[PDB]
RNA sequence: CCGCACAAGCGGUGGAGCAUGUGGUUUAAUUCGAUGCAACGCGAAGAACCUUACCUGGUCUUGACAUCCACGGAAGUUUUCAGAGAUGAGAAUGUGCCUUCGGGAACCGUGAGACAGGUGCUGCAUGGCUGUCGUCAGCUCGUGUUGUGAAAUGUUGGGUUAAGUCCCGCAACGAGCGCAACCCUUAUCCUUUGUUGCCAGCGGUCCGGCCGGGAACUCAAAGGAGACUGCCAGUGAUAAACUGGAGGAAGGUGGGGAUGACGUCAAGUCAUCAUGGCCCUUACGACCAGGGCUACACACGUGCUACAAUGGCGCAUACAAAGAGAAGCGACCUCGCGAGAGCAAGCGGACCUCAUAAAGUGCGUCGUAGUCCGGAUUGGAGUCUGCAACUCGACUCCAUGAAGUCGGAAUCGCUAGUAAUCGUGGAUCAGAAUGCCACGGUGAAUACGUUCCCGG
């Protein structure tokens, strides 16, 4: 992927770290079963002012070696292509062709 | 109390077997009685990825990681045995959890 | 008998016969019978007029038949003249809940028309 | 089957009457792998024929079988590059198979608001040689007799 | 449908724009991109230019439109028919 | 005085313990009519004792795990066969000739890539 | 058609892994990235040190890198300086205490990675490919390889139409899993693009499997 | 061998007058019952001359190849070589065995490797099916090359039974200059045999008499 | 002469509704690619934003990402205003490191260039990777021989095999790559170890393997044993082999996988990556908001649900396997008709959770009807995830109750635990499966044959 895409990914994964606690407590206030309506309303209005990139659901798992956004595997952090070419080289511990 | 329970995980059974063998050997030469390694069910984590970089999907391969478990219970540990264990560095491929 | 209007329930089991009436479904029918105290499997025949009258009075709780049809027509018209997107798709006779129209939209577009 | 001819797979005898014939029958009207669903229809439609249609259910099965069995069947085979409807003889076991396969197809069109009722009705009617099932056998025979010119 | 617990959603900038408008009664179209905001009762009688992605459609707000999203009254796709 | 046999069918394991007695059968702490709703399963379970003509001379304590009721009935039949031939040891020819020591190894075939099911293939799109 | 990667299909049969550590899902992708970066840096450093392979064994509190190389004096250096230097920087990227071990491929003419890089280094000095292939093959066969297969793929000699040319001596049974097939792939970025080089070397069948 | 010794064995017997070769006229006594009769008077000096050359070759460490592929006579040809410690071909002759010595040497090496491997071990390491398959391959090689496993190099002399049947062998020998000693029936072409013995070859008893005399003469040469 | 190629069978597709992909058309854009078999539930193992490459508009110019230098400041941290946001303007703090007191480091800002950047073109410049013929049985070579020689022989012939498998024959003898075997898994047994798994014999049981205990059995997972035409009979050329039989859990490569020869298609991919060349560089690079990839007269492919009594509905009650889980799976309990909510145990897991399998069986009902079949579509009202469900999510509840009464020509899959049918799980993933990948339950019919079609 383009270098700018990887830069976007690292920026998003860093911005979602310096806002995790504030976002957590704001979301706690909003979805509180018993809370003041005005306090819940202000939590809702404050949750928007944070950078939109600070929400963990805007990150996209990209392959670490290339940045491929499709075919990613969490167990390895690599797309289906790099997983295979590392596996065949014996680079992934324990991985091995399967038959049964 | 006086009871140790160690669990060994590996990706190769030919390594975990010798790990267990030497651990019970050490625990035995101090006179502690141990349950010989209990083979717990091995986990087979299966992945299936597309060999073709583009267009083909029917063509794909299947990899597998088999993690092997062993359990060793030491029922009456002499306090020399507890430290005599930690003087055992197992092969890099093995993971040890020691509960008491 | 005319429990909810001109339409008449069949002589079959009461729960099914009540469903035949517009605005009444199998759930509503079970609720109507429970309030009346009538069982679900008794037929409309073998049922006394007082019983059928309490059936009518329980049916009167819900909006059924014409008073409901008019209500659903008005709900549709509200959207249609409100100018909202869903009203637009109502007026063009296309799926209004986001289904695809590249294909499989026949129950709203109707039969296929060649070129 | 081009090099070695395996032939039909062997089947276990019917559990209730220890008869392969009836076992093949339940296998031939079983739908979607529903063995018990089919044999619960079979055994009822045979019990009903036991008490009223005849004296014995298992023997009534045969008296309906040979009452619908065909003998000469046109198996269209081009001998030398011409469409020839050559008539050939059916083997005994394939004869029983064709017979039961036709009787189940007859019971399917019966209706009668049940499945046991249909099977009983048509198995009887065929045992008397007056069933929707026997007509297909005599039509096989009609088509065999028409095409005698190719022997 | 947004949860009743959460309550109706509205973009903060649009809320403040609408307050500042309904205060002085500018009655001037509000150039907004917030198609995802709900129409609140205090927006009745305003004209809001909602972005359709190429331009700003002037939606004049009535009370029937309360409880609806701004984006619902602005069409995004253009279909004049195949023929 | 207790004879044991293990029987496996279609991923079902059945431990069978046979002893001289009334002829009662108990499968997983339940009678034969309670455990198997079908009748074909019942006659499968009873086939060996029928064949060897020892139906009232043995009490059967059976437990079975895995598979389905039809598969379990086959596993119980294989276990009973083994326990019988471990009891008398001359019944082996009679049981084998009846095919009860077959231990049929048919098992479910795995699904394969590019196939909807093993030996099943997507439609060819007319060409 | 296409062949299975001959090293990958023998993993755990006769070939061992290049990485030997256990990790759960939380640390697995991290460890893979760290191994990747370690290998990348070590290749970029010892390109001229004729490294053959890099195996990586991670104890719970540390990392250990073994470097199978052909000229150990170059990489160990004068008084073990550069190697020690290496340790520092790999301990920097693995973010964990490190340790470097050096192993010598006594016969560089029988290790597929070194043969491949030799051929590509010659192809980048404009040695004609047929000479490189033939002399690699016979140098391997001299030293007791049961069989060797070399294959150069690409615009050979700069020709506009690319073509693959291979050459095999002796016996290279690829379908036998019992066999000890050492296979590695290299590539030369010549003035006209990439030329691929694959090389299989058969050292005889292994009995007793891994042992 | 004396003329009486041959005649009782039937050495004079031959093929039918219908089936003879032109160059054999000098060696043919005549015909009886449409059967060619071989003249023992011609045969006895030529057989003695062949024995004298074979004894001389044997005395100087001569390796002798007894050759015969007759189904019935194959065991006798093998036995004669075994008695005098020599090499033989009793199974069907392989084309270019002498000319393609290298390929035959590779086959001999493969036979030696398989037998050595079975004695050494590793059959247990091989799968039981593989070990049985290796034994079958060893047996097939042992039947085909058992006689010449220990020949080491190209032989110094050849003894051939029914030279017409084994014509490829004699063509090879002449191409190599290796001398040919052969029992030549009337139907054979005698050009390829440098020391030609005209006599029956079909009868096992006649072949045994020639083989026994040659084996004893070779043994006398070894004893010196 | 072989192959689900046909025949013999069983079930489909083609008709209906919907899901999905493609063409076409439309559009500001509907991003790019894949196109007879061998593209069309394909790249994509998961487009609301992000992804995102596309369009509209707003913005930047050594730059979002790298090194180099110079200048100025620790870095970081808290809040205000303007703006859709990008950004712009501001307000609230430091002193850790050696300090040869010079300064350098971590970082941030700024200026100038060398450069960065490109999912820009070419897969007819390429590497790598893949499809396909085809898991078809072939493709070759050394030496010998034959021929004036191109070449041939081996590799053909007789048989026989799944097989260039094997034997005999034969100027061929051998070998290499294939074939088979070595690998995984499945079926039987034995040895070893017994918890979190097991409960036969026992003691009590709150009747729960629960608790003393037991190591037998199931099971777990490591090491072994076993099948080889080995044994017998017949056929066959005293051959290979074939047919049958015994024994045996297994019988004739037992079942299934992995494994894809030399090559073919200038096949696919420059958009994973890498890469020769060309091209852009205050723009074809970069940032942001909103829209689009989801359009809709239509055509095609692949699927799902059906059209029903072998069934629908209600009630009661059985029997699985394989998996996943730490920002995770989340019990019990309470609240809610329900999706769910609250509270909160346990579990990095043979322990805890996901998680009750469903077809099945028993009882009752329905009575062949556009129905108590079917569930499309639409209305009203909700729950959850998420900054955010208008375009454009899933799900629940109430109501609505289309087409459909088994589908023309034509065409597809399948030879056994297979087809058919029934559920369960996983990857991707905040959420979003009728796809894909896997798992078990129930469980067939038929194969006379090799004339024809199809490919070798
Ligand atoms: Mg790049
Ligand atoms: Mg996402
Ligand atoms: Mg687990
Ligand atoms: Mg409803
Ligand atoms: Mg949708
Ligand atoms: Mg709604
Ligand atoms: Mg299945
Ligand atoms: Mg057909
Ligand atoms: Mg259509
Ligand atoms: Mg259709
Ligand atoms: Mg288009
Ligand atoms: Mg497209
Ligand atoms: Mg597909
Ligand atoms: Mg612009
Ligand atoms: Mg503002
Ligand atoms: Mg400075
Ligand atoms: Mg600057
Ligand atoms: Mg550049
Ligand atoms: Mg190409
Ligand atoms: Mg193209
Ligand atoms: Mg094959
Ligand atoms: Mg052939
Ligand atoms: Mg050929
Ligand atoms: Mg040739
Ligand atoms: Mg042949
Ligand atoms: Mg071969
Ligand atoms: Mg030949
Ligand atoms: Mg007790
Ligand atoms: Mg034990
Ligand atoms: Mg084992
Ligand atoms: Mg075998
Ligand atoms: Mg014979
Ligand atoms: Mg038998
Ligand atoms: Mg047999
Ligand atoms: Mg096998
Ligand atoms: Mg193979
Ligand atoms: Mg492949
Ligand atoms: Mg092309
Ligand atoms: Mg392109
Ligand atoms: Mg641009
Ligand atoms: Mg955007
Ligand atoms: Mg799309
Ligand atoms: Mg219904
Ligand atoms: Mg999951
Ligand atoms: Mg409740
Ligand atoms: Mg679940
Ligand atoms: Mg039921
Ligand atoms: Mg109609
Ligand atoms: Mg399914
Ligand atoms: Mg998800
Ligand atoms: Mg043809
Ligand atoms: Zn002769």
């Amino acid at each position: 992927a383009k270098q700018s895409m990887k830069a976007r990914e690292v920026k998003r994964v860093a911005l979602a770290d310096k806002y995790f606690a504030k976002r957590a407590e704001l979301k706690a206030i909003i979805s509180d079963v018993n809370a003041s309506d005005e306090d819940r309303w202000n939590a809702v209005l404050k949750l928007q002012t944070l950078p939109r990139d600070s929400s963990p659901s805007r990150q996209r798992n990209r392959c670490r070696q290339t940045g491929r956004p499709h075919g990613f595997l969490r167990k390895f952090g690599l797309s289906r292509i790099k997983v295979r070419e590392a596996a065949m080289r014996g680079e992934i511990p324990g991985l091995k062709k399967a038959s049964w | 109390n006086q009871r140790i329970r160690i669990r060994l995980k590996a990706f190769d059974h030919r390594l975990i077997d010798q790990a267990t063998a030497e651990i019970v050997e050490t625990a035995k030469r101090t006179g502690a009685q141990v349950r010989g390694p209990i083979p717990l069910p091995t986990r087979k984590e299966r992945f299936t990825v597309l060999i073709s970089p583009h267009v083909n999907k029917d063509a794909r391969d299947q990899y597998e990681i088999r993690t092997h478990l062993r359990l060793v219970d030491i029922v009456e540990p002499t306090e020399k045995t507890v430290d005599a264990l930690m003087r055992l560095d197992l092969a890099a491929g093995v993971d040890v959890q020691i509960s008491l | 008998a005319r429990i909810a209007g001109i339409n008449i329930p069949d002589h079959k089991h009461a729960v099914i016969a009540l469903t035949s009436i517009y605005g009444v479904g199998k759930t509503r029918s079970k609720a109507i019978l429970a309030a009346a105290g009538i069982a679900e499997d008794v037929k409309i025949s073998e049922l006394s007029e007082g019983q059928i009258d309490t059936l009518r009075d329980e049916v009167a709780k819900f909006v059924v038949e014409g008073d409901l049809r008019r209500e659903i027509s008005m709900s549709i018209k509200r959207l249609m003249d409100l100018g909202c997107y869903r009203g637009l798709r109502h007026r063009r006779g296309l799926p209004v809940r986001g289904q695809r129209t590249k294909t499989n939209a026949r129950t709203r577009k109707g039969p296929r028309k060649p070129i | 089957p081009r090099r070695r001819v395996i032939g039909q797979r062997k089947i276990l005898p019917d559990p209730k009457f220890g008869s392969e014939l009836l076992a093949k029958f339940v296998n031939i009207l079983m739908v979607d792998g529903k063995k018990s669903t089919a044999e619960s229809i079979v055994y009822s439609a045979l019990e009903t024929l036991a008490q009223r249609s005849g004296k014995s259910e298992l023997e009534a099965f045969e008296v309906a079988l040979e009452n619908v069995r065909p003998t000469v069947e046109v198996k269209s085979r081009r001998v030398g590059g011409s469409t020839y409807q050559v008539p050939v003889e059916v083997r005994p076991v394939r004869r029983n198979a064709l017979a039961m396969r036709w009787i189940v197809e007859a019971a399917r069109k019966r209706g009668d608001k049940s499945m046991a009722l249909r099977l009983a009705n048509e198995l009887s009617d065929a045992a008397e040689n007056k069933g929707t099932a026997v007509k297909k056998r005599e039509d096989v025979h009609r088509m065999a007799e028409a095409n005698k010119a190719f022997a | 449908p947004r949860s009743l617990k959460k309550g109706p959603f509205i973009d903060l900038h649009l809320l403040k724009k609408v307050e500042k408008a309904v205060e002085s009664g500018d009655k001037k179209p509000l150039r907004t991109w917030s198609r995802r905001s709900t129409i609140f009762p205090n927006m009745i009688g305003l004209t809001i230019a909602v972005h359709n992605g190429r331009q700003h459609v002037p939606v004049f707000v009535t009370d029937e439109m309360v409880g609806h999203k701004l984006g619902e009254f602005a069409p995004t796709r253009t279909y004049r028919g195949h023929a | 005085n207790q004879y044991y046999g293990t029987g496996r069918r279609k991923s079902s394991a059945a431990r069978v313990f046979i002893k001289p007695g009334n002829g009662k059968i108990v499968i997983n702490q339940r009678s034969l009519e309670q455990y198997f709703g079908r009748e074909t399963a019942r006659m499968v379970v009873r086939q060996p004792l029928e064949l060897v003509d020892m139906v009232e001379k043995l009490d059967l304590y059976i437990t079975v795990k895995g598979g389905g009721i039809s598969g379990q009935a086959g596993a119980i039949r294989h276990g009973i066969t083994r326990a019988l031939m471990e009891y008398d040891e001359s019944l082996r020819s009679e049981l084998r000739k009846a095919g009860f020591v077959t231990r049929d190894a048919r098992q479910v075939e795995r699904k394969k890539v590019g196939l909807r099911k093993a030996r099943r293939r997507p439609q060819f799109s007319k060409r | 058609g296409q062949k299975v990667h001959p090293n990958g299909i023998r993993l755990g049969i006769v070939k061992p892994w290049n990485s030997t550590w256990f990790a759960n899902t939380k640390e697995f992708a991290d460890n893979l990235d760290s191994d990747f970066k370690v290998r990348q840096y070590l290749t970029k450093e010892l390109a001229k040190a004729s490294v053959s392979r890099i195996v990586i064994e991670r104890p719970a509190k540390s990392i250990r890198v073994t470097i199978h190389t052909a000229r150990p004096g170059i990489v160990i250096g004068k008084k073990g300086e550069d190697v020690e230097k290496l340790r520092k920087v790999v301990a920097d990227i693995a973010g964990v205490p490190a340790q470097i071990n050096i192993a010598e491929v006594r016969k560089p003419e029988l290790d597929a990675k070194l043969v491949a890089d030799s051929i590509t280094s010659q192809l980048e000095r404009r040695v004609m490919f047929r000479r490189a292939m033939k002399r690699a093959v016979q140098n391997a066969m001299r030293l007791g390889a049961k069989g060797i297969k070399v294959e150069v793929s690409g615009r050979l000699g700069g020709a506009e139409i690319a073509r693959t040319e291979w050459y095999r001596e002796g016996r290279v049974p690829l379908h036998t899993l019992r066999a000890d097939i050492d296979y590695n792939t290299s590539e030369a970025h010549t003035t006209y693009g990439v030329i691929g080089v694959k090389v299989w070397i058969f050292k005889g069948e292994i009995l007793g499997g891994m042992a | 061998v004396s003329m009486r010794d041959m005649l009782k064995a039937g050495v004079h017997f031959g093929h039918q007058t219908r089936y003879w070769n032109p160059k054999m006229k000098p060696f043919i006594f005549g015909a009886r019952n449409k059967v060619h009769i071989i003249n023992l008077e011609k045969t006895v000096p030529m057989f003695n001359e062949a024995l004298a050359e074979l004894n001389k070759i044997a005395s100087r460490k001569g390796k002798i190849l007894f050759v015969g592929t007759k189904r019935a006579a194959s065991e006798a040809v093998k036995d004669a070589a075994l008695s005098c410690d020599q090499f033989f071909v009793n199974h069907r002759w392989l084309g270019g065995m002498l000319t393609n010595w290298k390929t035959v040497r590779q086959s001999i090496k493969r036979l030696k490797d398989l037998e050595t491997q079975s004695q050494d071990g590793t059959f247990d390491k091989l799968t039981k099916k593989e070990a049985l398959m290796r034994t079958r391959e060893l047996e097939k090689l042992e039947n085909s090359l058992g006689g010449i496993k220990d020949m080491g190099g190209l032989p110094d002399a050849l003894f051939v039974i029914d030279a017409d049947h084994e014509h490829i062998a004699i063509k090879e020998a002449n191409n190599l200059g290796i001398p040919v000693f052969a029992i030549v029936d009337t139907n054979s072409d005698p050009d390829g045999v440098d020391f030609v013995i005209p006599g029956n070859d079909d009868a096992i008893r006649a072949v045994t008499l020639y083989l026994g005399a040659v084996a004893a003469t070779v043994r006398e040469g070894r004893s010196q």
